[PDB]
């Protein structure tokens, strides 16, 4: 459980283990007073390095929760095919409606 | 009155835009009610084509809402986006705004073939073509203000003219990398690293090679230097973007869980399982930002917003590099001259100046940094989070470019082109050929 | 000038350190509002030479 | 500005700006200062057709 | 309960203890003749002061009656949110219909 | 006849309003049936920004209800309001009356820039700018008739 | 002002352009539409 008024608390695993919905309001109810007695060891800019390694890692965890809502990722662009000497590499527009009934 | 007169001279016989597709775009630049989610997506795509087709439903709904909201187009600040929407979104748009996108792209291609009507052929001089000596826009000495890739510096690098290049965040010489991840990113770095990761394939990435032909950056230079002063009339600015602050709210999404065996919500107001329901509007997450600037997004379109983790950039970097006068202007009295050019390795074009809104605080996402006097909106500068109050007279009639970005006398384009853009009374067709002919060299 | 450090306050590096010499003397190169025959005349155009 | 018979403006920072913007290139622009006792002396051009 | 044709009557809680529905009707069903047997101690303009202090507190009681229909008030503009140094503060244009089914 | 043609002279080259949106705004100045809730909202919002996004649902309904009756725009007596409708209420209006508020604001900003073309650059004189000495509108010596 | 959180006794909330853009509206635009048939009024806020 990270404390967002302290710089030396936010890690990658503290943000990733917290859910995507549970990261919304908890940061919205933190302390306005920022403590300055124990800073982050890589600077306060290094905590901003460390904080966004936890949100984007939970985006892949959000993709697991919605794997039954979207489909398999086909390549959008060219140059990528298993059989290339008889047929080329297609590329799909993902402009459809990703929805599994 | 003379400079417009040769524009009408060039205006006949070649491609002219409709008055419909002018009023659609010029209203989009003067849109003081502009929904600012398009600025965050412009940084989110960061000119990467792969991020575009990933978010393709979200892009085509953000337009279709904004086309149903206003009779204006959405992504006309970024030329790469206007290229990609005509490229990858040909079917699923309303056809009134599709012809706006279609007329706007080919009008650039009309201006690109204006020079080749005039340029006589010959050998190659100083490692440059005949047209690169003739016109400024074919010449890769000048490079556009908003660059996302490293193709723009690469052709500026491989020259007998260039002075090596001055990156300034760290080190003098610029430096390139293959790709960027979330563990590789450094959202405030001091080493001058430039990302080449704007291409189509995530599997195909080259460190020292271009992904695109020469018709990529030239049509960018013709868009930004010509069409942007044509429509905007001097209220526009090119800001530096806090990517760590922008990315922090896009991926913060509140989409409610679908019921087993339930239909996909099409009603934003009625259905509670819709992310734009009044129950789901939480402060500081993205769906309320979709609700601030009123944009119709359904369930999965904001769910495909997780393609920032596959491709993102760490931050923006200002850029200042020089070049010698070309072969054909290179007598020894002029060989010691330098032409300083400014650019942005990341950054967006602010279309409409506004600080009266406070759904976003004045100065959170963007710091204005006019790299060029064409891209110096006065109101963007006069509403910085710290702007000195004694300059409220002087900034009103003078553009403000700092000399870290360039000087007026040492820029490729000096002052009166900026003056002629905002003062000309011609139509936006007749001004365009008036200003396209202004960029033939001397 | 050479740019230095982060780009965030680079505008602010320009505004504060220049404000005394910027606001005091009028710029030469805003002469576009000068007319055609107001260009070549010696009154108000000591920048002729 | 050759002949004085009137009071000037009260803001002297306004008076010199009103005066040095007219005088700066006229054929009838006066000398360096005007004299207290004397004349404006009306500096001569090198030729006349 | 007040008599609205007497200026010495109304305190701010005399309006608040009455419901909003009867606040219109008891002001529709008072008497024509203004009685000046006992005047208000702050003067006759002190009663209009005392009267409008209670209608606003009668609206805040009426807002509690719709707490099963209205939602939690988000800040309308930026500059006020808990975690600011790591993520930005928004502000919401309260333009929707605050409604619970 | 001199003064009108004097404004014909400056009138070209810079922004003119559409003739459609004039009849929208002019019909609200001559509107005898003008509903006074707009006058009661105008004293309510009183030139505040926090009050406006509180009452943002009411204003966009009152305008759209007024737009369906007459083709006019109702809040056009108060510029502190009209700027807020353009700034805050961009989405949820029919776009034709959205352009009515958009064009009327954009004709003011074209009139603010007209002084800057004609005023030459110069020092501050008496603590005031050059355009404050030239034209009356940039001059703060006169002040607007309704100052919230 | 903007917020209840921002209360200024003499610090400026708005630019000088906010004072000028109002002055052009009442003086220049409005009489060209109203054709002299308009009037200013003070507000009895206690009754309003």
């Amino acid at each position: 459980a990270p404390q967002f008024h302290r710089p030396s608390t936010i890690t990658a695993d503290n943000v990733r283990a917290l859910g995507m919905r549970g990261l919304v309001l908890a940061t919205n109810n933190a302390q306005f007073i920022m403590d300055n007695s124990y800073p982050h060891p890589h600077g306060t800019q290094g905590a901003v390095r460390e904080f966004l390694r936890g949100q984007a890692a939970a985006l892949t965890d959000l993709g697991v929760t919605h794997a039954n809502n979207t489909f398999a990722p086909q390549p959008m662009f060219a140059g990528d095919a298993a059989a290339e000497w008889l047929r080329p590499s297609f590329g799909l527009k993902r402009t459809y409606s990703p929805f599994v009934v | 009155a003379f400079r417009d007169a040769r524009g009408l001279e060039l205006g006949v016989g070649r491609h002219a835009m409709a008055p419909a597709t002018i009023a659609a775009v010029r209203g989009a630049f003067e849109d003081r009610s502009y929904p600012a989610v398009f600025y965050l997506l412009q940084a989110a795509i960061h000119g990467n084509e792969h991020v575009f087709c990933a978010l393709a439903r979200l892009v085509t709904q953000c337009i279709t809402s904004y086309w149903n909201n206003t009779r204006c187009a959405a992504f006309v600040n970024d030329y790469s986006l206007v290229s990609y929407i005509v490229t990858y979104l040909g079917g699923d748009l309303p056809e009134e705004c599709m012809a706006v996108y279609r007329d706007l792209v080919a009008h650039v291609e009309a201006l690109a073939q204006l020079v080749d009507d005039f340029t006589l052929p010959g050998p190659e001089l100083g490692g440059q073509a005949q047209a690169e000596l003739n016109h400024l826009m074919r010449d890769p000495a000048l490079l556009p203000p908003l660059v996302w890739d490293c193709d723009g510096l690469m052709r500026h690098a491989a020259l007998d003219r260039h002075r090596d290049c001055r990156i300034d965040a760290g080190g003098h010489e610029p430096v390139y990398a293959a790709a960027c991840n979330v563990a590789t990113a450094d959202f405030n770095r001091n080493d001058g690293r430039l990302l080449h990761n704007t291409q189509a394939r995530a599997a195909d990435a080259a460190d020292d090679r271009p992904h695109r032909p020469a018709d990529w950056t030239v049509h960018h230079k013709i868009y930004y230097y010509v069409l942007v002063p044509a429509f905007s009339r001097g209220r526009c600015c090119t800001a530096g973007v806090r990517f760590d602050r922008v990315y922090a709210t896009l991926q913060n999404m509140v989409v409610p869980e679908i019921a087993p065996g339930e239909e996909c919500p099409s009603d934003p107001v009625t259905d509670p399982a819709h992310p734009l329901h009044p129950a789901n509007l939480v402060a500081n997450t993205v769906k309320r930002m979709f609700h601030n600037g009123r944009v119709v997004v359904d369930g999965p379109a904001m769910l495909t917003l997780q393609v920032l983790a596959h491709n993102m950039a760490e931050r923006t970097t200002a850029l200042l590099c020089s070049a010698a006068p070309d072969a054909g202007a290179n007598t020894a009295s002029t060989a010691n001259m330098r032409i300083f050019d400014g650019a942005l390795h990341a950054g967006v074009l602010l279309m409409a100046p506004q600080h009266l809104d406070h759904t976003i605080q004045n100065g959170e996402y963007f710091y204005v940094l006019p790299v060029h006097a064409l891209f110096a909106g006065a109101d963007h500068v006069a509403n910085a989070p710290n702007f000195p109050p004694a300059l409220r007279d002087l900034a009103r009639d003078v553009p403000l470019v700092p000399p870290a970005l360039g000087a007026n006398y040492f820029s490729s384009i000096r002052q009166p082109v900026v003056q002629h853009a905002r003062e000309s009374a011609a139509g936006e067709n007749a001004l365009t050929y008036a200003l396209m002919a202004g960029y033939f060299k001397m | 000038a050479a740019p230095a450090g982060p780009g965030a306050d680079m505008q602010q590096r320009f505004l504060n350190a220049w404000r005394q010499r910027l606001a005091h003397g009028r710029v030469r190169w805003v002469a576009e509002c000068q007319m055609t025959a107001e260009q070549f005349m010696q009154p108000d155009n000591a920048n002729l030479a | 500005y050759l002949g004085r018979g009137a009071p000037p403006l009260l803001d002297n920072a306004a008076a010199v700006y009103l005066r040095n913007a007219v005088v700066a290139g006229n054929r009838l622009g006066p000398a360096q200062p005007l004299p207290v006792f004397g004349c404006a002396q009306v500096p001569r051009r090198a030729g006349m057709d």
